């Protein structure tokens, strides 16, 4: 029905025990794949809550930031010590299956030690994952399935989506995105528009950004080849990521101060 | 990654008894928040996902939810605004701010919803990359609508 | 030397007695106004410090607001009875002074209650009231003179600088201006684009508004006479400032909620 | 005006005991933070402040500075660096952000400064209309570095 070799008992940290059921181990992933899963079972009705898949970016970064420092079910405070419980927590009224992906990413490991992956190897790894889930947890095989991420889980997410459509026995209801990568083109070109918007770009670089990335009323800061406007796009570069702003939030300080 | 203190959840998850706790076998290297050495052999393939969405829309049995901070500079609230817009979805409606419930504060305009057939977009004012950090009442609202399939506003 | 009669001895809700002097009283403007001052002379020595002189906007809002809410030596807290004094005053290396105007603005006043004035009018009773600062404080006719404000002091500041430039007796060494009314045109022009790159305008009303309101790279949203132009515009205002927004800081919150 | 709260000001301000302290004559009416009244009367007359400045500036006597929070949409930071900019002044400076040193957090970008011969525009990065209320420091910092005439970087 579940696997009790894989059931947290009792997590250090905490005050007090939690009300619902969790589990940490493996998923199998393609080849020699094994995938760090952290499932937090629903607060509420677990056996007819929805099922959440949460993905973080990168690519290599661990979904146990989402766990312990965005929406996971306790938070991890200064001390590195004590976690606290979350009272908007997205396990209140849903399942939370937090996947540690691909294989190197946190605890998730392969046997080959083998790292070097790509869009549609990550895919293909991470649908074999939740079909182990599925395996692991019958239970929750005709519960409503949703897949979430962050960053650059918005490649992860839909590559993945479009295998899990193709498998009848998984209940697909939707997929939710935050922040994330849709489009190189869109994003790189929204960008330069929000840097000087912002007011992180003056008049004389804004001027000459839509001198020599622009024409008429359309505007390339992707793929522009031009020669003044590759340098422009340099600046811009240098400002919103290497001047000491907060990339992640701008009106945020920049965590070990402005560098030198 | 820069300008982010990972410090607090590292120290938790590289304690040993935390480790055994989550049934992680001793043998395995610490535990980083980013593997560098993962981003740097990773082989990026897709530069759009329009034609997997296009994919997934077409079933007509999926609910879509593409969420962003308006304060993030590394994926901006546009990009994706531009991006659900040019997927040209039917059932088209007017942009409308939506609302969040803050303890005695009353309601107040927690970002702006953008809704097709199947599909929406959504910022979270205020916040940045990661949402439910930085406004984890407006995000848990969203979250809540999303899986009961509700409208945002 | 100094008004002894304009002197506060104490201040209710201060829990200890200011180490610097502080005066209350009333300048005397042009015709039969009355403008009510706050002086808070220099924590760090008020006899070399720079004069400072600050003016809150509307038209017709109080500088006391600047004092107990923005930058004053103590600020108001929730209970509307404490003061607790602000580290980040600005009387720590200046002599403050805080002037309600024009006449009817809070304690201020005129003998007929004619409150009706313009921008020229202001200036001329702002400078008679500076004149008549330095009649009551003659130790401060040497010190640096600092023009300062906010909003709609805009106007309120160079147009008063413009008539104390002129006066050789007061000592004036420069002006700042705190998100102040400058130009209706380039504040208008800027704050469309500032609402379609925050996120408060979509696609379809920003399309509306760049091919009714623009020609070719420049753009008319301030005095356009075209049909569409002024009702997207309108539609822009309603969302800006009239749709539970905080137009004053927009990832604040509104205070009392989003109407109904 | 729309959503601020001036109640504590107002109560303190109204306070009988108060107005003794500030020697208001006890005959005048209450203490409103704005007065409708006068604003209503109000006719206005300038629509743009550019001969004003350039008048200040011609003496080369004065210290000009025009600062705003960048989140504020009442007065937005971007129409007032289009009006410093088009005052034309010599002695052009390339566009630099501006340090603060919070505490123990370290130093800090408070926002950026576009500077010119006796005039210079400052953004105060996180601050709305009241730029004092929701950055102290960095307006404490920016004030100093005004009157000392120091550069706000
Ligand atoms: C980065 O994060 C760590 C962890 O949150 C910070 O260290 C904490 O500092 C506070 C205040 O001194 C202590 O109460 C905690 O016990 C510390 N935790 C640990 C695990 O040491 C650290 O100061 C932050 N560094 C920067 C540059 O922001
Ligand atoms: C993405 O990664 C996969 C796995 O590493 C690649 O597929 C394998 O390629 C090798 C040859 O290099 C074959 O021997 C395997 O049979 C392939 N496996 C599968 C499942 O097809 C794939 O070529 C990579 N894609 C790109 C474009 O680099
Ligand atoms: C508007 O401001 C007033 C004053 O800050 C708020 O009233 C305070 O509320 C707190 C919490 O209930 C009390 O501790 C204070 O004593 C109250 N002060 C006064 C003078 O009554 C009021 O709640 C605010 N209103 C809104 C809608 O935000
Ligand atoms: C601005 O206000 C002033 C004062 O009310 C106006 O000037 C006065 O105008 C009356 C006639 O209406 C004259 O009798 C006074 O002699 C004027 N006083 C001065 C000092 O000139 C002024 O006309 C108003 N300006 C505008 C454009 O409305
Ligand atoms: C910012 C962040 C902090 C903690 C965990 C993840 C992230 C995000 C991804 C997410 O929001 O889910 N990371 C990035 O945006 C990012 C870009 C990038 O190059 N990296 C990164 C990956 C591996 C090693 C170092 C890195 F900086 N990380
Ligand atoms: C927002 C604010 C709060 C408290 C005091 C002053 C202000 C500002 C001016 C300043 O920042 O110095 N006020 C405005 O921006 C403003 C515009 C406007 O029409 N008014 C106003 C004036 C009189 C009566 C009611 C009002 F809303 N006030």
């Amino acid at each position: 029905r579940a696997p009790d070799q894989d059931e947290i008992q009792r997590l250090p940290g905490l005050a007090k025990q939690p009300s619902f059921r969790q589990y940490s181990g493996y998923l199998k992933g393609s080849g020699s794949k094994h995938l760090h899963y952290w499932f937090v079972e629903s607060q509420k009705d677990p056996e007819n809550s929805p099922v959440v898949l949460w993905l973080n970016g990168g690519p290599g970064c661990s979904s146990l930031d989402g766990l312990l420092t965005e929406h996971g079910p306790f938070l991890v405070q200064p001390d590195g010590v004590t976690l606290e419980y979350n009272p908007y927590s997205w396990n209140l009224i849903a399942n939370v299956l937090y996947l540690e992906s691909p294989a190197g990413v946190g605890f998730s490991y392969s046997d080959d030690k083998f790292y070097a992956t790509n869009d549609t190897e990550v895919a293909q790894s991470n649908f074999e994952a939740l079909q182990d889930f599925f395996r692991l947890f019958p239970e929750y095989k005709n519960n409503k399935l949703f897949l979430t991420g962050e960053s650059y889980a918005g490649i992860y997410i839909p590559t993945l989506a479009v295998l899990v459509m193709q498998d009848p026995s998984m209940n697909l209801q939707g997929l939710a995105v935050g922040n994330g990568l849709s489009s190189y083109e869109q994003n790189d070109n929204s960008l330069v528009y929000f840097a000087y918007y912002h007011g992180l770009l003056g008049n004389r670089l804004w001027s000459s950004l839509q001198t020599h990335c622009c024409s008429q009323n359309k505007c390339n800061f992707y793929d522009n080849k031009d020669l003044e406007c590759v340098t422009n796009l340099q600046e811009v570069a240098r400002i919103v990521g290497n001047s000491g702003l907060n990339i992640y939030n701008l009106y945020a300080p920049c965590a070990g101060g402005v560098p030198s | 990654p820069p300008c982010t203190n990972t410090t607090a959840a590292s120290t938790y998850l590289n304690n040993p008894y935390v480790r055994k706790a989550l049934n992680i076998p001793e043998q395995l290297p610490q535990w980083d928040m980013c593997n560098f050495l993962v981003n740097l052999q990773y082989r990026r393939l897709y530069r759009s996902m329009n034609s997997q969405y296009l994919k997934l829309l077409s079933s007509q049995k999926y609910q879509i939810l593409l969420y962003n901070g308006d304060v993030d500079m590394a994926c901006n609230f546009m990009g994706d605004e531009w991006f659900v817009d040019s997927l040209n979805q039917k059932m088209e409606v007017q942009r409308r701010p939506w609302l969040v419930k803050y303890g005695d504060s009353g309601e107040q305009i927690a970002g702006f919803v953008k809704e097709f057939s199947h599909i929406a977009f959504l910022t979270i004012k205020g916040a940045g990359h990661m949402v439910p950090t930085d406004k984890p009442l407006a995000a848990f609202t969203m979250f809540s609508r999303f899986l009961n399939k509700q409208p945002y506003e």
